[PDB]
């Protein structure tokens, strides 16, 4: 587990799963629109099954105040994962709390992210994106299932 | 020691930040100006700060004359003024202050003024952060002789930040939000010919 | 005294006496100095060749493959933060062109990405500033060199001992060669990380 | 007493150290320049201290005319400007001071700044002591009407020395390093004419 | 108040206030008064003849010879640091040029140079300021004088009880004659020093 | 033996013996060239043996930052010995740690030098020079040596 | 000065008439000085 910036907040819901492919960008997800006065944390949780002939490695980040260059629970694709799609470059995303999804190492993520806002109290603001980049590309031999999926978990912490 | 990199040294050492040529002018305060600034603010995405301003002013070709100035301030919420002989220039709600060009540069701060707790660089929804107006006149009926120039000096005081992000390496478009081109982008770093020196 | 009615930058009446701003509040996360920014590890640029300038994607990881036989020269840059090249691309390398002077140890990790049932050994070694390149991996071996092999561990640190502000080089050699089973892919990647240590420092402030 | 010879008394009463005339400008900062105050620092090898420079400007004749002024200062390592429009006079990590001529001379310190822990004024091997550069010139778009020269006057403040070495006879030749005239030497002490009186 | 606006040079806002220096080190050797450099002894220019001009190795020492007869004089100057002749080659004459007024003690050295198996008897006498200097080594017995043989002892010093800022004079005279076995050289040099003693100030400051 | 300024630093190398004939003007070395990061301190000895029917008077000191108007082990000889080949005077050489290597008295002398730099760690920067001056000309009758050899020891003092 | 860098002893006889040196060890490709 990793806490976002060490601060903890004071059922299971689960998205759909997109499929990995050899020639794959990235995706990202607003929070807490991909779920549709406020005031809640949140529990992400990554995974990423594959077998153990397949190679590759994701970058799974959060970034407060992502603004872009309303998905909603589907998703969206990146453009130019390189700048993040928008302006920022994709090598110093570490910054942000973050988790490597190394396929040849475990295949789990799990980030603790609070209420990070300038007012106590808030549906048209979205708080956080959610990035998975594919920082490594995924490689496989001929015969092989040619796509890897991804599950997302989201799960409320302390919401009032 | 590790004084030397603190976030109050950090942002200090007042620079210029607009230059205005009048020939009654507005300037609406904007940290967002200079890319040089900008990019140093872009890092953080919540900051708390006030500013210290400074004008100094002169005719153009830099000889003073003894020529009467009016510096007024306009808070968020007001009428601008429109007009050489408006209202506005008359209300005391917002305050001015009135200086002779012969003489030391007017210097004057400005609190921390917003609704919310912090700034926000970074804003993902839809309409919220404006900090005033400043407006400058000659003061008198006439029409002044004089050309003026003015450059105006902006230093930040006890300075608060939060939630660092990635820096920007792209080229600007716009003031006001990050659109970059998105058919020429330019690496980060530079290039050798073969990985092995 | 002589030094009155000068304006220098480097040094107010409220404007506004009745106004009580908006007491702050608790948001998570702060920054009191910029070292904790420089703490993180972030990831290198190695593979800054002049032909992924069209493709930027490809610049983050070098590759490892079957063909190359063992003992040989695999990648190798220096350990300048500050000068031009792949550590352009980390924000200890961004922050660096602020600051003037600038001095400390530094580390350095990497991070295998091939399959798991792929084995072999790759020798990493560093000269201090003052000499020339390695010729040959038996002359790298007996300086400071750390052996690593992915098929037990998937990522090692290296630490350079002091740096300051004629510079260290680092190298990556090929202990042993690429070997794999049959039905699993013949090329592997790797992803080089950086980061400070708890005793860097910088001085003076400058403008990029 | 003692006192009237101590390393402090010695080098103090702030003199001349450089002439301007600029009928913008950049005067490198260096001790070694006039020979009376070189052979009085080449008598020690290390030497620590901060200066307190002194700017009085005043057009040619004598006669002082209202204008405004810029006075730059320029860190080791930083670009100097090149030119009266370039970025460099626009950067503010690099302090200025703004001041009229019909006023009190621009009074301003530097404290010591080295990498090292006390300046050298001979080193043996191959190469590193640069104190900084100021700059001058006249603030304004268009080119001023007026003449200007400005001489400048610095002190020494907490002297410390170290290493005393023997003094300087011969005449100098360049202000970096110390080749004299190897073929006219001439001898510390006049002459007699028979040693007896 | 009269006397504002105005810049007298024998009388400050910092620059770089976020600037901290380089913390100092404990590099050996360190004057805190000037004084500690006019207390040691250097060699003084006795022989300052106009022939010497042309190769000026040969001022530092005046010759004592078996040809010169015995009870006869062999060299003298003055004991004026101020002023120009002799004392001008010395660290305290040149200092002395910085300084305007002047007063203390004075100690003068002789160190012999010739061979080993030489023996003599050389009268050194100083008359104090205001008189004439001795006509004859009868005369200058008298006087403040010391005795000095050079085949006992090789260096002897003598202090000149005081001066200030008509000048003290010092003379050199022959005891008894050069004796020298056969096989020895039948020259020899002397190199004179010269320093101040524990009460020597000065009091104004000057331009050389 | 003299302590070059009062502090102690915290082999026996013998350099090749220069020939000191009538007419010679002098010689220096440089350190730690001599000898060939660094910081370390010396225990120069110089030994001038001659006869008792001979005479001169040599004049041995060192001079921190010796800079002149990398000889090695060799040494150098000095062409405007009066001028110190710098421009400072010979007279006034006797401020530095010294020596008199009288031969009439005693024909050794040893000098101790602490390390005196202004960084505390430092091959291209040498330190200090050692200077050997012939203050009096040495004579001597006919028949005798003609050369009068002089020997320098040099051991390494807390060297780290 | 090569042979210096080895073991050696300075003897002049100025000052001592004898001196001696003491081989280490030897056994029964010799030893020279």
């Amino acid at each position: 587990i990793v806490i976002a910036y060490g601060e903890w907040p004071e059922r299971f819901f689960t998205l759909d799963t997109k499929s990995w492919a050899k020639d794959s960008k990235g995706w990202y997800w607003k929070f807490p629109d991909v779920l549709t006065l406020y005031r809640s944390g949140f529990c992400v949780h990554v995974q990423c099954n594959a077998s153990k002939f397949h190679q590759g490695a994701l970058l799974v980040a959060v970034l407060p105040e992502y603004v872009l260059g309303q998905p909603g629970q589907v998703g969206a694709v990146l453009t130019h994962p390189y700048v993040l799609d928008a302006g920022i470059p994709l090598s110093q995303l570490t910054v942000c709390p973050h988790q490597w999804i190394n396929l040849r190492t475990n295949n789990c993520a799990t980030i603790i992210v609070p209420y990070m806002n300038t007012v106590p109290f808030d549906l048209n603001h979205c708080n956080f994106g959610l990035l998975v980049i594919p920082v490594v590309p995924l490689d496989f031999n001929a015969g092989a299932t040619s796509e890897i999926p991804i599950t997302v978990t989201i799960a409320p912490m302390c919401a009032e | 020691s590790t004084q030397e990199t603190a976030i109050g040294n950090f942002f200090s050492r007042a620079g210029l930040v607009s230059i205005i040529t009048m020939p009654y002018v507005n300037w609406d305060i904007d940290l967002m100006g200079y890319a040089q600034l900008r990019r140093k603010c872009e890092l953080f995405t919540y900051m708390r700060f006030d500013a210290e301003f400074t004008f100094v002013v002169a005719k153009p070709n830099g000889v003073l004359v003894p020529q009467l100035l009016q510096y007024m301030y306009v808070p968020p919420g007001a009428p601008k003024p429109t007009s050489r002989d408006s209202f506005a220039w008359q209300t005391a709600t917002n305050p001015s202050v009135f200086v002779k060009m012969t003489d030391p540069p007017a210097q004057v701060s400005v609190p921390f003024m917003s609704p919310a707790s912090a700034y926000q660089w970074f804003y993902d929804g839809y309409p919220n952060n404006m900090m005033g107006t400043f407006s400058i006149r000659t003061v008198g009926t006439e029409k002044s002789p004089h050309s003026i120039t003015l450059r105006v000096y902006m230093r930040i005081k006890h300075v608060r930040a939060w939630i660092p992000r990635p820096l920007r390496n792209q080229p600007y478009l716009f003031k006001t939000n990050p659109n970059y081109k998105g058919n020429d982008i330019k690496c980060t770093s530079t290039s050798r010919d073969k990985i092995t020196t | 005294k002589p030094g009155t009615n000068q304006f220098l930058t480097t040094d107010s009446a409220p404007i506004l006496p009745g106004f009580h701003p908006t007491p702050p509040i608790h948001i998570p996360g702060e920054v009191h100095n910029l070292l904790e920014i420089c703490r993180v590890e972030t990831i290198l640029e190695v593979n800054n060749l002049k032909t992924n300038e069209t493709t930027p994607m490809q610049r983050l990881c070098f590759p490892v493959s079957v063909q190359s036989k063992t003992g040989e020269l695999c990648a190798a840059f220096r350990a300048d933060p500050g000068r031009d090249g792949p550590w352009q691309s980390t924000i200890l390398g961004q922050l660096c062109r602020y600051y003037t002077q600038w001095s400390g140890s530094l580390e350095v990790t990497f991070m295998f990405a091939g399959s798991f049932m792929a084995t072999g050994k790759m020798l990493i070694a560093y000269t201090p500033p003052g000499g020339n390149v390695p010729a040959d991996r038996i002359t790298a071996m007996l300086g400071t060199h750390v052996i690593w092999d992915f098929g037990l561990q998937s990522s090692v640190t290296l630490v350079v001992p002091w740096i300051s502000n004629t510079t260290g080089i680092i190298t990556i050699w090929y202990q042993t060669n690429y070997v794999v089973p049959i039905g699993a892919p013949t090329t592997a990647y790797i992803v080089a990380l950086a980061a400070a240590q708890d005793n860097f420092t910088m001085k003076l402030c400058k403008d990029t």
